[PDB]
């Protein structure tokens, strides 16, 4: 049970190892992509930005997850710097149609009868 | 009277308009070769003074034939806004008109107008050729019940 | 008199033809009307790159070759001159040089151009 | 069993070289093309002239829907609703009601033009055929609207189309 | 004019404090990153995107990970560029 297959790290040392240089990669990026997908956005929240999905799933301890992440998460800087996907494409991040949801307590009740 | 000579004017314009469009059929899924089925000589568009033309630069109307996926959601989005006026587009088929047979899925948008603004909707599964040519003829039919100049003449 | 009048002519017609088609239709272009047409994509930023050299070397070929058949425009008035037996000499080898220069292109490759 | 598409012999006489340095030369298969087209043009079109005259269709054609009646007048459809059950997308909506008579047929029957796709299940599905589905195709429109078809609506269309769908079920429910 | 160990001590501070989250009055020649300057080992990818721009270089990601402290920094480019003062 315990014992399980490296698919490309034995240990959560290197699956960072992993995370390090992709995010330099997916820290390089962001100068050039504003510039050719021709975006309104600036590059710090484009920095910043990447350190928020970085954030999330900055939880798990099984290596094979994390690194799982990794490819995961390389699988979208070639995506964008061969200008695979789109302005809609990358936008899609920058959640910005929606109101803002509700936080507190008293907001969800006065909306709807749903937690 | 002005209104009288406008009225005349623009209904040489109307004529032309109901008479040269050029359509676009952006062939997306069998309802697109039913398209170049009244493209036979069947029904043959050319002889009511339709072309299809490519370079949607040229056209007028732009038919959406098929489903219409999020993937193809905004290119075919951006082939709407580069098309110059005036430009109309006819929803061919159920998928295009309100999903249809895949209005549940999770990659096809339910309806072509949630992306662009319909302006006849043809029904159909596919819609026989001729159903599509009857489509076509409302449009005419439409363009002839447009007050362009005259709306700039109370204006 | 009536030639530079025919041109002139010709010019206007052309010029209004175009004018009566420029500001009678009510100009009412946008940033996405405007926006270049790539198959319906979006363009990655280009048309401002060399092409290699198939297209030069045929262009320099034609240039060489259409001075050739320069020399031999006055073919018509050059057969009405006395000494006809130099004139049907050298006409032919202006065209056997043609020949000679086709031919040498043709065998060291040449006319099939690069890829 | 088969048969070779491409293995060709050019004979290599003196005459055969004629004909294929002639075929080059002078364009022959290239004429050919030419005088087959001139061909096409002195025949006649085909062109239908529609509105003025249509398709040729057939008496099992499907259509656009249209609930029918008895002979009596009463509304065949029952409420089984077998037909949202086969319905492929799910198009048909419908909810029974309870009837003053008791007859209690559904307040609700509507077919989503946008979703259905023309099966002709509904059709078969139904044990008292109730909903056809008519032979018009002209049912186009500009409002997305106005193809959420209703209970009404289809009740009017079976009433303006009941001329028609009852002699085309009169000469084809025997194959069915 | 070779890039002096002052010189390569006051570039790396230059960058480190014009990064967002370093304090200057903070920053000193011991400024560890995670204790002191109090960063994390993610916070290391940014600092190590932020030299890299001075002497326009570049270095792996198998010493990213004993940099923690601003003269680790300031050695490491002087052994490896051998240029010293
Ligand atoms: C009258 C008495 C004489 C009659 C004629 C006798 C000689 C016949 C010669 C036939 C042609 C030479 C032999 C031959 O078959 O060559 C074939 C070959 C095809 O070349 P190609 O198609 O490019 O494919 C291979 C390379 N990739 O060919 C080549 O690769 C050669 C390419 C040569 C390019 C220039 C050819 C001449 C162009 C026109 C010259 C002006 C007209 C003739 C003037 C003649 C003056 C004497
Ligand atoms: C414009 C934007 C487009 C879109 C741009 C999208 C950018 C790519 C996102 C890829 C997915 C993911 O967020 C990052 C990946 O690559 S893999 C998973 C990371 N999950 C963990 O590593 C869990 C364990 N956690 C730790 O190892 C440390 O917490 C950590 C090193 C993360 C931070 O260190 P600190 O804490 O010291
Ligand atoms: S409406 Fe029917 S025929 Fe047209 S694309 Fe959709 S499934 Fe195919
Ligand atoms: S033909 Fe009838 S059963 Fe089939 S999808 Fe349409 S309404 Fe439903
Ligand atoms: S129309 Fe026919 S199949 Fe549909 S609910 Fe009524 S009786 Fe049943």
């Amino acid at each position: 049970g315990t014992s399980v297959k490296p698919i490309f790290s034995r240990d959560m040392n290197e699956a960072k190892r992993r995370v390090r240089e992709l995010y330099r990669a997916w820290y390089r990026e962001v100068p050039n992509t504003v510039h050719l997908f021709q975006l309104d956005i600036s590059v710090k929240q484009g920095r910043d930005k990447v350190r928020e999905m970085f954030m999330k799933n900055a939880h798990v301890t099984d290596p094979r997850v994390v690194d799982l992440l990794v490819i995961k998460g390389k699988m979208e800087l070639e995506e964008t710097i061969n200008v695979w996907k789109q302005r809609t494409h990358i936008m899609r991040f920058f959640h910005e149609t929606e109101a803002p949801r509700p936080t507190d307590f008293l907001s969800k009740f006065y909306v709807g009868h749903d937690p | 009277r002005g209104e009288y000579v406008v009225a005349k004017l623009d209904d040489l314009v109307n004529w032309a308009r109901r008479s040269s469009l050029w359509p676009m059929t952006f062939g997306l899924a069998c309802c697109a070769v039913e398209m170049m089925h009244m493209a036979a000589p069947r029904y043959d568009m050319d002889r009511f003074g339709v072309v299809f033309r490519a370079s949607p630069r040229q056209s007028d109307v732009m038919i959406v034939a098929g489903t219409l996926t999020n993937k193809m959601a905004p290119a075919l989005r951006k082939v709407y806004d580069q098309m110059p006026e005036p430009r109309y587009v006819v929803s061919m088929g159920s998928c295009a008109n309100g999903g249809g047979y895949y209005h549940y899925s999770y990659s096809v948008v339910r309806g072509c107008d949630r992306i662009v603004p319909v302006d006849i909707y043809v029904p159909g599964c596919p819609p026989t050729a001729e159903a599509l040519l009857y489509g076509i003829l409302q449009l005419q039919r439409k363009i002839k019940r447009e007050k362009r100049l005259r709306i700039w003449y109370r204006r | 008199m009536n030639i530079m009048l025919t041109l002139l002519t010709n010019v206007t017609l052309a010029s209004l033809l175009v004018l009566i088609a420029f500001w009678l239709p009510q100009l009412n272009a946008y940033s996405e009307k405007t926006s270049p047409y790539e198959c319906g994509f979006d363009p990655m930023g280009s048309a401002r790159l060399p092409f290699s050299m198939k297209f030069f070397l045929v262009a320099i070929t034609f240039l060489l070759f259409d001075l050739e058949i320069a020399l031999l425009l006055p073919l018509p008035w050059a057969s009405q001159t006395n000494n006809l037996k130099t004139m049907l000499t050298m006409a032919l080898f202006l065209l056997i040089l043609l020949a000679a220069s086709l031919a040498y292109e043709w065998t060291q490759k040449g006319l099939e151009w690069a890829e | 069993t088969y048969k070779f598409v491409n293995m060709r012999e050019p004979s290599m006489d003196m005459k055969s070289v004629t004909d294929r340095a002639a075929q080059t030369l002078l364009w022959t298969e290239l004429v050919r093309g030419l005088g087959m087209t001139l061909s096409y043009l002195f025949r006649e079109p085909a062109t239908i002239n529609y509105p003025f005259e249509k398709g040729p269709l057939s008496p099992r054609f499907r259509g656009e829907h249209a609930l029918r009646r008895y002979p009596s007048g009463e509304e065949r459809c029952i409420a089984c609703k077998l037909c949202e059950a086969v319905c492929p997308a799910q198009a048909i909506t419908i909810e029974a009601e309870p009837r003053a008579d008791g007859s209690r047929r559904t307040t609700r029957y509507d077919i989503d033009m946008t979703k259905c796709i023309y099966c002709g299940f509904c059709q078969e599905a139904c044990p008292v055929d109730a909903i056809v589905e008519g032979p018009n195709f002209e049912f186009s429109t500009e409002t997305h609207e106005e193809l959420l078809y209703n209970k009404e609506k289809l009740l009017n269309n079976g009433d303006k189309w009941e001329a028609e769908i009852a002699a085309n079920i009169q000469a084809d429910y025997l194959y069915r | 004019p070779p890039l002096t160990l002052e010189a390569i001590k006051d570039r790396v501070l230059y960058v480190l404090k014009l990064y967002d989250k370093i304090d200057p009055e903070k920053l000193s020649v011991n400024s560890h990153f995670m204790k002191d300057l109090g960063l994390d080992s993610l916070d290391q990818v940014e600092i190590i995107m932020a030299m890299e721009d001075e002497f326009g270089f570049e270095i792996p990601d198998i010493d990213a990970e004993k940099l923690m402290c601003p003269q680790e920094i300031v050695d490491y480019i002087a052994d490896k560029k051998d240029v010293y003062e």
